């Protein structure tokens, strides 16, 4: 009953407590978290959307600025 | 001067964007589908705009 979620996050320390968190709620029907990250760049980042959408269980993602 | 390709991905058009660039000739495009998709008008108002 695992599930992948995405989001979108400057540094990697919020990455490793997104994934803290998403452990924190598997105590519930478990999650997974796929690999994040920001760039100041509209071509590459919507290049690598569809990177990240090639698993078929990213359901919901995140965006920060 | 290009060939076709049945294809509706639109990464896909778009690594053929960076292909023309990479031709090193492109300024502009006229260019079209036989589809019936708004879609990739809207990816157009969001890459080539």
């Amino acid at each position: 009953k695992i599930v992948n979620i995405g989001a979108v996050l400057s540094t990697r320390k919020h990455e490793q407590m997104f994934r803290e968190a998403v452990n924190q709620a598997n105590k519930r029907i478990q999650l997974q978290a796929t690999s994040v990250t920001h760039k100041p760049n509209a071509i590459q980042m919507a290049l690598s959307v569809c990177e990240d959408l090639i698993s078929s269980q990213v359901y919901a993602i995140l965006v920060s600025h | 001067e290009l060939v076709a390709m049945n294809e509706t991905d639109p990464k896909s058009i778009i690594t053929r964007i960076c292909d023309l660039m990479s031709d090193r000739k492109i300024q502009g495009v006229v260019f079209a589908d036989d589809t019936d998709q708004e879609a990739i008008a809207q990816i157009l108002d969001f890459i080539s705009a």
